[PDB]
C-alpha cells in the first residue's frame, strides 16, 4: 500500500515483500522514519506464479 | 481462367491436452504429462539465456 489513512492513536497494518533473511529497513509513515527490525523465515513453497 | 477453392482463413478447433500435474522441488518443477497423441512441450527460461 502506498497511501494510508491516519486519524489518531491507532494502528495500521501493511504488507511488504523482501529478499533478505532480516527485515531491517526504514518505514516512513507520512514523514516520520522508523526502523523495523526482525528476522524473516525462508518460504515453504518452492515455486511461485 | 479462374482457379477455384481459395484458401480462406477459418477458425477451427484443436484438442486440449490433459492439464499437467506439477510437483515443485526447490529450484525446479516436475511435470507429470499424459497425452494419448503426441503433444508438443516447449520450455524456456526468462533470463538472458533461454535454454
Amino acid at each position: 500500500e502506498a497511501t494510508t489513512h491516519v486519524t489518531a492513536t491507532g494502528s495500521i497494518t501493511l504488507h511488504f515483500s523482501t529478499s533478505s533473511p532480516q527485515a531491517n529497513f526504514i518505514v516512513s509513515l507520512c514523514g516520520k522514519k522508523t526502523t523495523c527490525n526482525a528476522e524473516c523465515k525462508p518460504p515453504a513453497d518452492h515455486i511461485i506464479g | 481462367l479462374h482457379i477455384p477453392f481459395r484458401l480462406t482463413p477459418t477458425v477451427c478447433p484443436v484438442p486440449l491436452a490433459h492439464t499437467p500435474t506439477v510437483t515443485k522441488w526447490f529450484k525446479g518443477i516436475t511435470l507429470h504429462l499424459t497425452a494419448t497423441r503426441p503433444t508438443l512441450l516447449t520450455t524456456r527460461k526468462l533470463g538472458l539465456r533461454a535454454d
